[PDB]
């Protein structure tokens, strides 16, 4: 009866825990799509400035 | 605003208490809140008294 109640304490409290491994999974996404962004840009750098390398050759 | 569950129970066959030695029968009531603030102050009422 009572035990049920924080047995509902408990279910929020897994809830919260549930929502800070949701955040930290957002957090590890976040941080491998940073490494994926700066690897796009910096292929197009060394793209087109080789390419320039290229013509300027 | 006492809102929190009640953990009840009748001690008898007592024994001689630590402050007074009295031979006195018990009965425990039990509220906890999980306020930090509201546990020291809970502490020093209950303690004080």
């Amino acid at each position: 009866s009572q035990t049920q109640g924080i047995q509902q304490l408990l279910q929020a409290e897994k809830r919260a825990a549930e929502k800070v491994a949701d955040a930290r999974k957002r957090k590890a996404r976040r941080l491998k799509q940073a490494k994926e962004e700066a690897q796009m840009e910096v292929e197009q750098y060394r793209r087109e400035r080789e390419q320039e390398f290229q013509s300027k050759q | 605003r006492g809102n929190v569950f009640l953990r009840q129970a009748e001690i008898e066959n007592p024994l001689e208490d630590p402050v007074t030695g009295d031979y006195v029968h018990k009965s425990v009531f039990i509220i906890f809140f999980q306020g930090d603030q509201l546990k020291n102050r809970v502490k020093k009422i209950c303690e004080g008294f």
